[PDB]
């Protein structure tokens, strides 16, 4: 059962790492979508680069 | 911030790409978190065993 | 222990019902929030009911 | 679609409450998930017993 703990701790580390990286890149992408739809939700049509 | 120029002239399509990412965010974190949590309980069992 | 199993099965059912109901209800809330933050993220202020 | 006439004059407060309800989604789904699986593990202890 100690060997099972070790592999379990390895697997926990893999999921914690994977979830940390995944949530960081995906949250940065989600935050990018929020910046786009908050700062420029077709507001570029009011600007129109005139 | 993301991309270097990356079609900023008309960026509407990218929001739709980011939506697929946002859906997959929830799936990927919900499953991952549940897996580690399942093993946290199993660890406690193994610990209790 | 069979009494415990019976009550535990009732409780499993309650958790399944609750987890389903909340995931659906909040997913429809997410779908409604995403339509608001897509179509009218402060666009109502650009309009200003002028 | 949601509501019939739903505070169209100033709706940002609803976006904030719906975000709070998405936090409630994450809390409720994780709590229900860990608790149901932990009580399922209690069921396994009971089954072995």
């Amino acid at each position: 059962l100690r060997q099972r703990h070790t592999e379990l701790e390895r697997e926990v580390s893999r999921f914690e790492d994977q979830t940390q990286q995944q949530r960081q890149q995906y949250a940065q992408a989600k935050e990018s979508l929020t910046t786009l739809n908050r700062l420029i939700p077709q507001v570029t049509l009011l600007l129109d680069e005139t | 911030r993301q991309g270097r120029q990356y079609q900023a002239e008309d960026l509407e399509a990218l929001q739709n790409e980011l939506e697929a990412r946002q859906e997959a965010l929830s799936l990927s974190v919900n499953e991952g978190g549940e897996r580690r949590m399942e093993m946290r309980q199993e660890l406690e069992q193994l610990k209790q065993k």
